[PDB]
């Protein structure tokens, strides 16, 4: 009762296939063969079932090519995405049975080809500890070295893959001055520092014109007093 | 925006209101309560309604190359010919319309005396 | 080199970087401080020319400036329907009143 | 504005007539 | 289709948006929510008490519950400048004390030439 | 998942949040770096006795049941060669885990707090014009059973921010971890979070570090214009008498 | 207080030109 | 130096550049040109005019300088500060300006009746 | 001292509050109605092993210490004959002895709640005068484990009031306990307490019954002092009046 | 290895003296006989240990006879008090070592004499629960029957030593009506009920002045008619 | 040995240790226990005497004691500007009221 | 036994001592001496009287015996108890003394005018 | 105090003066 | 309301006593 | 103390206040606002003021054999010369002068009448 | 020097102590502290309202801030009596009415005797 697994590690790009091997060794006659995969939170989660007596069994994106008259079995994820990426384990094998694993093979899975693009670092502090943040950019060839005569710690950078496909970029370092520090960027032949950058007119018509009546009124009452004095001589 | 594209700029030194079709165009035609009252050229974005004192209502919209915008009934009560009705209008109402209709009396009392 | 006109809530300054001398118009009033000038209010307008010196960038250069305004509020909106329409009725009033002058004699 | 300085420029034509006639009615009831 | 109704009653405002007769209704005011117990959110009149200029003016959206105000009919925009106990004479009361008072001076001053030629 | 850091020569409690109802057997299982989970034994529960392997005497692994339903691994004597995760299984076919519970076994050598202690970053001016948007930085730091648990909540909300983690690194003898988040703009002056779950946390409640961002002349005017225009239309209703009456002498 | 005083006082100065007016012109 | 006359009549505002009175001039706005740029229309030149409508107190109220041709813009050693609210319909009128009114009212008024009295023989 | 109630084929915990520094071995006993107590095992503490009596198979008994220097002995596969009073002891010569811990095993026979529900009494009017004295009385019932302990206190202070408690008598099915107190004369109007102490209380935290105890003149003489003033200087005018009308006939 | 104790239960007064008895029996040469008691609270405190090599052991009011002969052992507790009321255990005995223990004799203290004081019973209700309180009173005879026609539970009489030295008892019972119920006692030969216990010196001048002023004023009243009606005649 | 004339509020007491004989005045009221004389208000002046016997230190001692008040409320100020400004008006009054019984008779 | 009779006339309260009237006699005031101590000189003793100025209600208020020359103090069987709110230039009047000189006005002004009217002849 | 008796005692002599001269003025018209 | 009632009381004295004096006297 | 001597003894049966000069010396020297109003022997040691019905103020201090002392404004408003002007003493007013002023005139009328 | 002003009015008794202009100056009355918020101590003004004789007369000492009371000016002694809306006639407003009534009394009978001899 063996189960071999002589792969430690593989990487393949997102939309692409994978084939995983696994070399067991049993003296039963019906036996099943069980994949499980673990996710670095260490949860462990059933992908896909083998009997040994019927043909291939296929779940979704998984798929499991049979040898017998070998010891081989394969597991194959077609079209796969960003969260292939866990420690993957081949079991054999009613309510007492156990399970005999193998030591397990990793699946790390890279983002797909895009054009290059550029930098574009910041700087934020602490008091004392500073970190160089850098934006999106897809190869991976940086070096997010600092500037400072006064140096302490300096901590590796942590290269992780952003939501657009490219990547990001912190370096933390604890210094003295911690002001005075200007990261700088060697990405794609081109240097990138970060001192760029750093770098009341109606009433007085209504007063007229009530003016205009008063001066109107005082000559009405006068032809009125004229023409009735009139009527009397 | 959700196809709520007219507004009015305020708040100046001077008495005027301009509706702003904020919609990207050329060529925007201006209308009122559904007809087409106004129209426009270019060089000139903002349509002009006249004084904020002379009370400018109705429902104005515009339309760009797109479908037609949504109203905006304008209301403006800057009124200017408010009267104040308090307790010494109406009783001063009551001295130009007794004073005034006496001396008048007292006229025709003695032009009839006459006859 | 333009002289800055700025501006308080009420007062149209003069600023400059040497002193002003002034040649012609309101004068407004001095300011203790060199370099200044205070016009007073916005509603007075002020109105006058006002040479200055260069300054530590722009200097031997005698620079002028005019200041004017016309910030009006003792300006009446005359219009041709409430003009009209008391003119053109005080004349009938007129000739009304040179009626009964002559009915007399 | 210019509203309060502008309405006694009636009433002080009002009070010269005013004086006027009693000027005169004084002259025309004792003499 | 139906503009909003409003209505000035002395220093009071009171606006009405007739397109929804019963229905559950809320009104905003530049986005800062009204309704919901100063100020009054009928079910379908707003009473907007002490309408002072230089903080209640602008855009005013009736519309029922559960749908976008911006989704809704139309705007308004209300620049209203209200006093205390006041009226506003348009012609309707300029053409009516005009024509009662002529009718009520003519019809006391030929009383008096009656009674004055008795 | 969580931690256990118990001494040398001590007891473990390992407990699995595996709820099934109506189990028979509950299956232990030891998981070590490099190497493959292998069973170390199967509780009946039935009979309520251990089934052990072939390779240890009894007296080290006890399976305690305080409630119903619920289930509690007791190791004894505890040597530092016991270190791993432990899963407990159950049979549907498939085989359920349960979520492992790393367990640390140290000669205590902590001597101090093991806390993560916080030194939270602010994002930069410049980068706050010429992007639209800004960043956070939560660094951790001195904290010893490493399974810890970074995630960035909204002020008042229940959603899972779009964070992007890095390395535990060691240092000299304790661990350092940092995570950070970019936020768009019109989302920016909030409040946000940087709950931290942990073992050695105070008061078993894990962190949560918070992250800044004349009209009287007007109308005296027109009560005196409308008397005037109502004093003018009886000067003429008096200039009509008049003139019927001197009429009728010509 | 102070524009309303000046629409008072042409009242009283209407009221005493007319009558002394009136009052003056019986004379014949 | 000689002043720019402001001539604001209505909304029509009218600059008068006297200071080269031998040259054909231009003008500028805030180290802008204005005037003799044969677009919108309502702007123009002439041998010292220049006629500003649809005047705005927001906008175009600043520096008006008035150079001849030949001549580098800051060789002119004198600028304006115009800022106006120019209005519809409006014009200036103190009190002093409503009395003389009045009496002329007066006088015509009541030299009118004194020679139809005399008209009556 | 307190009690447990598990059920037939189940698990019980059962800890002993015996605190002894640098022990060797820690012995159990066990006393039921009308025996002996005798030992069950003995825990070595240096090498972790239970030694257990010449009876029963392993798989029953197990001692577990979740912390350092302290001790819990768990039972496996509860039978009804399991039930009775679990001491825990050490040696220094003496041996002492842990204070007891009554396990009570049922077949589930509560089916609803068995907490101590008081039905308190007020003294009556006729012993407040002709005694200068009053009693209360606190009568708890439908309560199952019978560990229950009834004590009053103040109502500030931490004194053991002079109860009188009675027989623990057995209802049907259930248990009924009453307490009672005296209290004297000038301490009587005051606050009182009869904390029940209980497992099956809700909460886990033990109960706490509450128990009940002229210028008038002067200014309407001067009011009218100045009027008869007022109409005397009328009286002299007029007297004036009438003097120069008749002396300008003589 | 056997400790036997033939004693149920022993009653004695206070300040009296009690043997009790404890028959052990062991085949070992050096041995030790410890006595622990219980109270009803289950706490086990040590007594007394008597070492089977020297004389007999006594710690204050404890005292043990040893029948080295025989295979009897005897505990004395002298000057006895009110709470040597407990469960005692006769033990039998190196950090391994287990005690072996009798199955325990049970010792009630009864108080002194005293002379017969009277009941003087109460009564308190509950709306349906009644209790009649009897307080002091020395003779444990005592029966304390309540009155109702309406009757549904009646639960025992519970006497217990005042700290006075003479007893107290509380009989509950449930009833319906609950107001009318009164209780008796029959306490030596003289029935007791719950019937029995059932039932301007300026003042002064300014109103002088007053009517000085007054008899002035009627006296100017009177010259100014006197000399008007002069005028006339 | 003298009489102690003590002080309620308002009740000017007579208090003896022997039985108080009433010789001559305002005898006020009597009081239920003996040894004991109440004479009522403060302002009611009381005024007698009241001849008392020993007591147990001062034995065999007939003691009198008179009590006296004057605590007046019903007594007025009389100025000697109020009165003679009073009176010599009235008479100045009464002999112009005996002039015109003259004056007609 | 015979009473102290006490004049009190404005704020001069004279005692009176006719006990022994064929002797000299002294006062006392709390068995304290009072009268013909030549000092104070606003007290002082004649054949009976004893004439008290600027009393006061506060002190001098108590227990006046007066007992005549080769005396004991306390050989007298009698005692005041004075206690007066002596007054400045006040006296004790009723209602019943104002109604007589009421009366008495009304009959000496009416008791003249029928004697001016008999003197006419 | 003396004040409230003491006022009505010159309304008791007025009254006297009143009833006199009502009773001598009935006297005077009816007979 | 008891020394008020004196004053008002004189009142109506007087003025009847001056109204039946000078109606009184009205016989020559 | 502090330069503060001059106390008031009040709350007797009698209307009088006493001004305590507390100062030990002979021949207490009493003032009144700077000048010697008065003056004082021996055997007496409180200065009388007169009544509080008659208000005493000013400004009193004393002097002994050391330095003056410190004033005390006195201030008595214990009035009596108050009237009570509610609804009924100014309506009363107007009842004694109307009544008195037209009984007077309707003398006058006749006493003019007889000329 | 300069003594303290007191003033009542109605019922209301206010106080002024004219030595020091402008200051923070407290009050006392027989050492009880008024001052620092019923009672008014203003900036150089008290307003003692409800002025009953029977607990505000005393000893009241005005002084500025930082000064020991017992080092001030002097004291004064208030024993004031106030009633509701009364008055209280000095040799003011008693010999104004009595110069006013004999000259609107011979101001009014010497017309009805020009009206009588008519």
């Amino acid at each position: 009762q063996k189960v071999t697994q002589a792969q430690s590690s593989v990487s393949m790009p997102v939309r692409k296939a994978v084939t995983l091997n696994c070399l067991y060794e049993t003296s039963w006659w019906s036996y099943y063969i069980f994949w499980y995969k673990q996710l670095p939170s260490k949860e462990m989660i059933f992908l896909i079932r083998q009997g040994s007596d019927e043909q291939n069994a296929k779940s979704g994106r998984y798929s499991v090519n049979f040898k017998k008259a070998a010891k081989s079995v394969a597991l194959t994820i077609s079209a796969l995405q960003l969260e292939d990426s866990a420690k993957y384990f081949c079991a054999l094998g009613l309510n007492t049975d156990k399970l005999i694993f193998g030591k397990g093979t990793r699946v790390t899975v890279e983002p797909r080809s895009q054009p290059h693009t550029k930098p574009s670092v910041f700087v934020m502090k602490n008091g004392t500890n500073v970190a160089c943040l850098v934006k999106e950019f897809y190869p991976k060839d940086i070096r997010i070295n600092l500037v400072s005569s006064k140096k302490i710690t300096e901590f590796d950078p942590a290269i992780v893959i952003s939501p657009s496909g490219k990547y990001n970029a912190v370096k933390l370092g604890k210094y003295e001055d911690s002001n005075s520090v200007t990261c700088s960027v060697q990405h794609d032949n081109k240097t990138v520092h970060s001192t760029d950058f750093e770098v009341t007119e109606k009433v007085n018509m209504m007063s007229l014109t009530v003016l205009g009546l008063r001066m109107l009124f005082a000559k009405t009452v006068a032809v009125n007093f004229l023409l009735t004095a009139k009527l009397f001589f | 925006k959700g196809n709520h594209l007219v507004k009015v700029y305020d708040y100046q030194e001077d008495g005027s209101v301009l509706l702003t079709c904020d919609a990207e165009a050329k060529n925007i035609t201006w209308f009122k309560d559904g007809k087409m009252i106004g129209f426009l050229t270019e060089d000139k974005k903002k349509w002009n309604l006249g004084s904020n004192a002379k009370d400018p209502r109705g429902m104005y919209q515009c339309k760009g190359s797109q479908n037609k915008s949504k109203p905006l009934q304008v209301y403006y009560r800057m009124c200017q010919n408010c009267i104040e009705l308090n307790a010494a209008t109406i009783s001063g109402f009551l001295f130009a319309e007794i004073v005034s209709i006496f001396v008048l009396a007292v006229g025709v009392y003695f032009i009839a005396g006459q006859d | 080199f333009k002289i800055p006109i700025e501006e308080l809530e009420d007062r149209v300054f003069v600023n400059c970087n040497t002193s002003i001398t002034w040649v012609e118009g309101t004068v407004g009033t001095l300011l203790s401080d060199i370099t200044r000038l205070d016009l007073g209010k916005r509603i007075l307008d002020p109105r006058g020319i006002y040479r200055c010196n260069g300054t530590d960038i722009y200097k031997d250069k005698e620079s002028t400036v005019q200041v004017h305004y016309r910030m009006c509020q003792s300006c009446v909106e005359l219009d041709p329907a409430t003009v009209a329409g008391i003119i053109v009725t005080d004349v009938i009033a007129t000739l009304l009143l040179a009626l009964g002058v002559f009915c007399f004699a | 504005l210019l509203d309060p300085k502008l309405c006694y420029l009636l009433d002080g034509i009002l009070f010269i007539y005013g004086v006027i006639l009693t000027a005169l009615f004084l002259r025309v009831k004792f003499s | 289709q139906t503009p909003y109704k409003v209505s000035i009653s002395g220093t009071t405002v009171i606006l009405t948006c007739p397109q929804y007769p019963g229905s559950e209704i809320l009104w905003q005011h530049n986005d800062k929510n009204i309704g919901g117990d100063n100020i009054g959110s009928d079910e379908d009149h707003l009473s907007l008490k002490e309408f002072s200029e230089l903080e209640q003016s602008g855009y005013y959206v009736c519309y029922p519950r559960g749908s976008k105000p911006e989704d809704a009919n139309f705007y308004l925009y209300l620049r209203a400048r209200v006093c205390e106990n006041c009226m506003e004479m348009d012609v309707m009361s300029v053409a009516t004390i005009v024509i009662v008072d002529i009718c009520i001076t003519g019809g006391l001053l030929l009383l008096v030439y009656y009674w004055s030629k008795n | 998942t969580k931690s256990v850091t118990r001494p040398t020569r001590s007891s473990a409690e390992i407990t699995c949040d595996l709820t099934v109802i109506n189990a028979f057997y509950i299956h232990w299982y030891l998981h070590q770096e490099g190497k493959a989970p292998q069973r170390l034994l199967y509780y009946d529960v039935s009979n309520s006795k251990d089934v052990l392997e072939s390779g240890l005497s009894p007296g080290k692994y006890y399976t305690h049941t305080p409630r119903r339903w619920s289930w509690i691994l007791i190791l004894r004597n505890l040597i530092e060669n016991d270190s791993g995760v432990y899963y407990c299984a159950t049979w549907d076919y498939k085989k359920l885990f349960g979520s492992g519970t790393t367990l640390v076994v140290t000669d205590k050598q902590l001597d101090a707090d093991v806390s993560p202690k916080p030194t939270i970053f602010l994002p930069s001016i410049a980068e706050t014009k010429l992007q639209k948007a800004g960043t956070y930085l939560c660094l951790l730091e001195k904290f010893f059973p490493d399974v810890i648990k970074i995630h960035w909540q909204e002020k008042k909300s229940n959603t899972i921010l779009g964070s992007q983690e890095g390395n535990t690194m060691k240092t000299n003898d304790t661990y350092m971890k940092f995570s950070w988040l970019t936020v768009p703009e019109k989302s920016l002056d909030k409040e946000h979070r940087c709950i931290v779950r942990h073992e050695n946390n105070k008061n078993g409640v894990d962190q949560e570090i918070i992250f800044p961002p004349t009209l009287l002349l007007q109308l005296t005017n027109t009560s005196a214009y409308y008397m005037y225009l109502l004093l003018l239309l009886k000067s003429v209703v008096y200039f009509a008498i008049i003139t019927c009456c001197l009429l009728r002498r010509t």
